[PDB]
Parts: C-alpha cells; structure tokens; sequence
C-alpha cells in the first residue's frame, strides 16, 4: 500500500529566531515524494527515525 | 481510523522563514536537478 | 610618537583607537524549580538498621 | 554588550533570535517574558587635528 509522501515532516531544526532569511541546515528530514504505507497493527522497525501521521476520531 | 508510517534521511534542505520566524517553504538539495542549482 | 620626529607636517594623522570598559556582570539562569526531597529523608519516622 | 527594551516579538517555544550573519543579537529574558536586545559597546579610531 504504497502512498505519496508529497511535501511534509518539516520540523524546526533548532531554537533560533530568524527573520526573512533563506538559511539552509544539513539534518534528518523527511524525504520529498516518498512511499509510504498505508496501514488499517505489527510491530515496525525504528531504524532512524519515523513520521507518524494520524487521522481518527476515536482517540484510539 | 488510519495512520502512515515513513521513514528519516541525512539529506540537506533549505527553509524560508516569514516575517515572524514560521517555516513556510522548504526545498531539497538532491531531489532533481534544478533544486540542486535553486 | 608614531611619525617619528620631531616635526609634524600640517594635516591629519591616525593614532590608536577609542573603546569602552564594562561596569558590571549579570547572569541570569532560569526560574528555580523541582527541589530534592532531602527533609523527607531526615525527617522521617524511623530509620533501617545496617 | 548594551541590553536594551525591544519590540520585537518571539515565538512561544522560540529561546533567542539571529541575524544575517549569524550574529545574536535578541536574547529573550529567562525568568520574565519581556524581550531584550543587544547593541555593541561604542568603539571607534582616535585623530588629530594639527
Ligand atoms: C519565577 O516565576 C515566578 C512565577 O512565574 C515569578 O513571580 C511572578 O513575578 C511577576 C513579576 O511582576 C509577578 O507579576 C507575578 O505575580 C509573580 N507570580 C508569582 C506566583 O509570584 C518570579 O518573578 C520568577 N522569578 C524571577 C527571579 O523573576
Ligand atoms: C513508490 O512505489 C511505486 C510502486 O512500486 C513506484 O512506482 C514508485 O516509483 C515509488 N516511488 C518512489 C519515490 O520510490
Ligand atoms: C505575523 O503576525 C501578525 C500578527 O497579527 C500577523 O498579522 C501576520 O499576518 C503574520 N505574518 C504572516 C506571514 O502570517
Ligand atoms: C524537620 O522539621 C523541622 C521542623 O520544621 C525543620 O526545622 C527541619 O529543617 C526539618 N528537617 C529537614 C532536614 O529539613
């Protein structure tokens, strides 16, 4: 159930405040135009690092 | 419910901060040939 | 001094440089915050033997 | 340097701003979430007029 990851998983890289800049950082991201599963429960293997994106109404 | 899992890589990006220091475009450094250059 | 002579032609010449000293140090960590429960150790009912 | 009041507003999670060149110049007060900035101290060359 292979998905397109399309453009997210961007996350503040540290705790600086700067304004109208075009800084560019070297870390871990999520990829731009990846696969990923679609699932509807197995255990998973960390690896690195992970993006877990939700969408539920049950709080389950 | 649903939920999707991925995975992270050490791939330089390039942010564009606002007015008021919020993330709001990000480009990727090896993804294709005219983001190498950009 | 730095045009060594005795004679100074008329003009304009450069010296050493101007600079403020600080007055002072402030060094401010954050708030306090979760103490130890120390008083609970020796304040308590009854202590275990050795 | 020379901290000061500023007008600048931070972000909630947000600890101390930059600049251009990589230079800090905003420091957000630990304890109080008042803002501060910094301006260097005053330095400059010495002349002579003769
Ligand atoms: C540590 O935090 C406490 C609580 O946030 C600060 O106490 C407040 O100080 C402001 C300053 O005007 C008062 O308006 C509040 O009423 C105070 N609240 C309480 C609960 O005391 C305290 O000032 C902080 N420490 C320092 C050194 O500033
Ligand atoms: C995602 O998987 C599909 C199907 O296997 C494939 O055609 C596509 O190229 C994959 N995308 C990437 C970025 O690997
Ligand atoms: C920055 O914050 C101000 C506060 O009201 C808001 O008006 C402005 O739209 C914000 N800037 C952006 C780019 O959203
Ligand atoms: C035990 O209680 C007394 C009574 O207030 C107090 O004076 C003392 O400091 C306490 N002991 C410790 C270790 O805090």
């Amino acid at each position: 159930a292979y998905t397109n990851s399309f453009t997210r998983g961007v996350y503040y890289p540290d705790k600086v405040f700067r304004s109208s800049v075009l800084h560019s950082t070297q870390d871990l991201f999520l990829p731009f135009f990846s696969n990923v599963t679609w699932f509807h429960n197995p255990v998973l293997p960390f690896n690195d690092g992970v993006y877990f994106a939700s969408t539920e109404k049950s709080n389950i | 419910a649903a939920y999707y899992v991925g995975y992270l890589q050490p791939r330089t990006f390039l942010l564009k901060y606002n007015e008021n220091g919020t993330i709001t475009d990000a480009v990727d450094c090896a993804l294709d040939p005219l983001s190498e250059t950009k | 001094c730095t045009l060594k002579s005795f004679t100074v032609e008329k003009g304009i010449y450069q010296t050493s440089n101007f600079r403020v000293q600080p007055t002072e140090s402030i060094v401010r960590f954050p708030n306090i915050t979760n103490l130890c429960p120390f008083g609970e150790v020796f304040n308590a009912t009854r202590f275990a033997s050795v | 340097g020379v901290l000061t009041e500023s007008n600048k507003k931070f972000l909630p999670f947000q600890q101390f701003g930059r600049d251009i060149a990589d230079t800090t110049d905003a420091v957000r007060d630990p304890q109080t979430l008042e803002i501060l900035d910094i301006t260097p101290c005053s330095f400059g060359g010495v002349s002579v007029i003769t």
